[PDB]
RNA sequence: AUCUGGUUGAUCCUGCCAGUAGUCAUAUGCUUGUCUCAAAGAUUAAGCCAUGCAUGUCUAAGUAUAAGCAAUUUAUACAGUGAAACUGCGAAUGGCUCAUUAAAUCAGUUAUCGUUUAUUUGAUAGUUCCUUUACUACAUGGUAUAACUG
RNA sequence: GCUACCACAUCCAAGGAAGGCAGCAGGCGCGCAAAUUACCCAAUCCUAAUUCAGGGAGGUAGUGACAAUAAAUAACGAUACAGGGCCCAUUCGGGUCUUGUAAUUGGAAUGAGUACAAUGUAAAUACCUUAACGAGGAACAAUUGGAGGGCAAGUCUGGUGCCAGC
């Protein structure tokens, strides 16, 4: 034998499948941000609905209760460090009215279009996938990075991509090898 | 049956017998012999190993139809040829045949890196996708562990053979000698083992390139029978 | 089964050794020796999971066969010899001397000591009896027997042992207000002093111990190891010195110390 | 063109096997994966030792080029490095030769049939040379 | 912390049958490009089994006249290496299955002032020729067998 | 490990002699129902007279839509013709837009795949890195299930009821 390897499932579908007032607000997020399927939106409601449950009972036990103070001021501290809670909303009741696009506005697909690198929200997810953008020194290629707050200011192009750096791709090299040698013949 | 003209089936035999755990069976049987009778002292079975001559073609066409397992060799340096290799494959299956094993002798010729000797197997699967959807493996006899379950299956199985050749009786010869009965006609002693259903003294026997000849007696040597006078019309145009 | 068992599986290994749960399938099983099974630490968990000197099992046997590693002034080559509490591990080709003693969160700590503290060893007193031909002896917690003691020694006291000749210098009694180490249970590794000790006839006796910051707790009698009189131990204590810090107090004490 | 920069981090002095072990970190912009022949001959002059007394292993190149991290170590004599280092690292370096035996299946079956002969077996040879002679 | 369709011409009820989601819950149908991690002859038959393997072991330190090798040399008892065999230790661990078993197993909890224990670690043994040194060795008693030859 | 009876079944010169896969690979049996007769002791650990020998225990691959995580199958222009559109509106167009489409036209990006090297590894295979190669993509082409009601989606044409309970 050996030890077993833990895993977890990360989303959850909803109870009523075909009812129309749900189906549109999911649609207007998938066109606003450009997400592939609605499994990507269930992924952000799961993660939210365990944050909300975690604060939902530290509120029940008393104040000046040392489990509220150790597990509270860490949950608050992690949400600000990625930049979802506002810096003036550092109180535990304020996380109970958090919303689902306050995480959706921190992905790399959304934080690169706002910071002036791509002309549309679909020019982001194809710029990232093809290894062009590199926070720090690291080419990432995941459209759901959830950028930390003190590293919003490091995003740029890559020191290998033809856009922000060296040699052109194998169209322009192929076109230069289609015309410059063909200038004599 | 080799499927290209430059092959050493005696060496393919010596790639089939190195994994048999005797040693003194291959070296003494080399000079000019095409029939072999060998007893396998591991799975406790005896084999009748034959090998025809590629210079003739007609001998190839009946050495299949005596047997029940046909070892189909392939090549690791070429593909098959149409008029001679592919036609002789199309020959035997259309006249009817029992089961068979496709196999490759040598895979030294492709370069000693591993992945290049992998896919050349997949190329050699080509004549078992449109010919037969009933056999998916090709056993590499250079591998010792692939060369053993090619010995497991022929010593321990027997397939559905043909219909018509089975239900009449057929003997292969082992010792043929002529003895004298008359200057008009003598006698041939034939030593062998009867396959099929048997041979009885009320009908005739044909051998190709010699034709039809009349028996006289039957003796089983570890049942002495004779030919009665109930013969048929031993002629061409019966009156 | 039919005889003794001889393998230890990986998840059943004792937790405070901190073997990672994916590298293999079995753990080292400690040999039969001076200290108990789940209260000790073999010489392979020391020399490759603490000091990081060796990278294999095959490297540890290459160290032990060169006759470097001693315990208590005696050479060992058993690759799972069971070193336990208060043992002295004297390497030679580095001139380092170690002493096995407890951490605060419940672990066996790396501790370097001098070249003069490594000449002796404490040990408590598990029983005192009258042997054959009328001589008495005394049994320590690691199993040393020593004949001819002073008569004033009783059980649960503490002796001091000289590792050279295997003999006694002096001893400490057991009463109220002494320095005490705690070697088993939940408050494991804390140091404090005796308030008083109540007794239950035919049961397990309880001591009450006060810290230095004056907060108290209770354990059974046998998890209590006397060290010295108040304010004066006989051994070199680790950092923290057996003070329990609450988890609130040790986040920010790590925060303000984070100035590197 | 290429700054093949060699850091050597977290060093430990090991006299119990007479060596130093350290984490090798190598920066190499605009190149793929500096080979072991360089990384062994580079470190010798940095530590003033023979080429044969150094060895390196375990190199993973980061996601997206540029560098590689791993391990190397070095003994203070070539007599020690033949004494302590595992013999498949020695055969990498052209230093120790490949032994050639049978496979693992052929020397299992070989010993199970020398479990049947009580002794040398020479007395058994003249027996079958008598009876199987006739 | 949620409900919708179906009894009557029409309405309120008791009431059940459809629907709706989940499954580390097994098969099955059509499809199937990438990276990481991976269960897998349990159910029915604790039914039957061809071939190969899974348990052996030596240090400077119990026994070497190999008619072994190396020869190489200070060595006339032996001394380098080293098959076979006696002696010592292990084979009671590990791995696999779930048939039996309902106060039994098993769990958390006690007891041995009611018992056996190879090993490991630490202590521990002037007294024993009839004798206090009288015949009868302590500068050291006796046969028997293995491998091997035939 | 051995010995008896019970149920089995193997070789035989017929005098006899041998046997237990609910260990690992593999069988022809059953059923709705479940992988290779492969490579090695490098790691994890156990045994031995012992650092050296042994280990289907255990590790590494093949077969694997059992389950779980990350996410390709297109993104940018031009004119064009439309409309809306905010405005210059005189009324034009003066700006800002948004689409709509124009087998209307342009150039850039890239890994699926292939493959020198190096790295990985006990040796290899693969993943990370990287020469040369690799697209208008019409072909490098997504599929399963439904379109009275419950329950998101059609007033559309064709059967003599070809190929009707549904």
């Amino acid at each position: 034998p050996r030890a077993p390897r833990t895993y977890s499932k990360t989303y959850s579908t909803p109870k009523r499948p075909y009812e129309s007032s749900r189906l549109d607000a999911e649609l207007k997020l998938a066109g606003e941000f450009g997400l592939k399927n609605k499994k990507e939106i269930y992924r952000i409601s799961f993660q939210l609905s365990k944050i909300r449950r975690a604060a939902r009972d530290l509120l029940t036990r008393d104040e000046k209760d040392p489990k509220r103070l150790f597990e509270g001021n860490a949950l608050i501290r992690r949400l600000v460090r990625v930049g979802v809670l506002s810096e003036d909303k550092k109180k535990l009741d304020y996380v109970l009215a958090l919303k689902v696009e306050d995480f959706l506005e921190r992905r790399l697909q959304t934080q690169v279009y706002k910071l002036g690198l791509a002309k549309s929200v679909h020019h982001a997810r194809v710029l990232i996938t093809q290894r062009h953008i590199a926070v720090g020194k690291q080419i990432v290629n995941i459209p759901s990075f959830m950028v930390r707050l003190d590293s919003e200011k490091h995003i740029d192009f890559a020191p290998t991509s033809p856009f922000g750096g060296a040699r052109p791709g194998r169209v322009a090299r192929r076109n230069a090898a289609r015309k410059a040698e063909a200038s004599g013949e | 049956v080799p499927l290209v003209n430059d092959l050493d089936p005696l060496d393919i035999l010596y790639k089939l017998l190195k994994c048999a755990d005797d040693e003194g069976i291959m070296v003494q049987e080399v000079d000019s012999k095409r029939i072999f009778n060998v007893h396998i002292k591991k799975f406790k079975s005896n084999l009748k190993i034959i090998i025809p001559d590629m210079t003739n073609f007609l001998n190839i066409l009946d050495c299949a139809k005596v047997a029940d397992f046909v070892v189909f060799g392939l090549s690791g340096v070429q593909e098959v040829d149409e008029e001679f290799g592919e036609q002789i494959i199309r020959a035997l299956e259309l006249q009817g045949i029992a089961s068979y094993i496709g196999v490759i002798s040598n895979l030294s010729a492709v370069h000693e890196k591993e992945k290049f000797q992998l896919d050349v197997k997949q190329s050699l699967e080509s004549y078992f996708k449109h010919f037969f959807p009933s056999e998916e493996r090709v056993y590499n006899l250079e591998k010792n562990s692939d060369a053993l379950n090619v010995l497991r299956t022929l010593c321990q199985r027997l397939p559905r053979s043909i219909n018509w050749r089975d239900n009449r009786g057929y003997v292969v010869a082992d010792f043929v000698d002529f003895v004298e009965t008359s200057p008009d006609s003598g006698d041939l002693v034939i030593e062998g083992t009867v396959r099929g259903i048997g041979f009885n003294a009320n009908r005739l026997v044909h051998i190709p390139d010699f034709g039809d000849f009349q028996l006289n007696k039957i003796e089983k040597i570890s049942t002495v029978f004779e030919s009665n006078m109930n013969r048929d019309t031993l002629d061409e145009y019966a009156p | 089964a039919r005889g003794p068992k001889k393998h230890l599986k990986r998840l059943a290994a004792p937790h405070h050794w901190l073997l990672d749960k994916l590298s293999g399938c079995y753990a080292p099983r400690p040999s039969a020796g001076p200290h108990k099974l789940r209260e000790s630490l073999p010489l392979i968990v020391f020399l490759r999971n603490r000091l990081k000197y060796a990278l294999n099992g095959r490297e540890v046997k290459a160290i032990l066969m060169q006759r470097h590693v001693k315990v208590d002034g005696k050479v060992r080559t058993d690759t799972t010899y069971p070193a336990g509490f208060m043992d002295v591990i004297t390497l030679d080709a580095t001139n380092e001397n170690f002493r096995l003693v407890y951490d605060v969160k419940g672990r066996f700590a790396v501790h370097r000591i001098t070249d003069e503290e490594a000449s002796y060893k404490l040990g408590k007193v598990k029983k005192v009896q009258l042997g054959k031909k009328g001589v008495p002896y005394v049994v320590t917690h690691d199993g040393r027997t020593i004949r001819y003691p002073d008569p004033n020694i009783k059980v649960n006291d503490t002796v001091k042992i000289d590792l050279a000749s295997g003999k006694i210098t002096d001893f400490i009694k057991f009463d109220a207000g002494k320095l005490v180490y705690v070697t088993g249970g939940r408050n494991l590794g804390r140091i404090g002093t005796i308030v008083h000790k109540e007794r239950h006839d035919g049961g397990f006796d309880l001591v009450h111990i006060k810290d230095s910051l004056d907060n108290t707790f209770v354990t059974r009698l046998n998890n209590v190891f006397v060290i010295g009189e108040q304010g004066k131990p006989y051994i070199s204590l680790p950092k923290g010195k057996g003070i329990k810090l609450s988890i609130a107090e040790e986040r920010d004490r790590r925060r303000a110390q984070q100035g590197l | 063109s290429d700054a093949v920069t060699i850091r050597t981090r977290k060093v430990i002095s090991n006299p119990l096997l007479a060596r130093k072990q350290f984490v090798v970190d190598v920066l190499h912009p605009n190149r793929a994966n500096v080979s072991k022949d360089e990384l062994r001959e580079k470190l010798a002059e940095v530590y003033k030792a023979e080429k044969d007394a150094v060895s390196v292993f375990g190199f993973r190149t980061q996601f997206g080029g540029g560098k590689s991290v791993g391990f190397g170590l070095v003994y203070n004599s070539v007599a020690e490095a033949k004494k302590f280092e595992p013999t498949y690292r020695l055969v990498r370096y052209g230093l120790a030769e490949k032994v050639e035996k049978a496979s693992r299946q052929q020397r299992k079956q070989k010993k199970n049939r020398d479990k049947k002969i009580f002794g040398t077996g020479k007395r058994l040879a003249k027996k079958v040379a008598r009876r199987n002679a006739d």
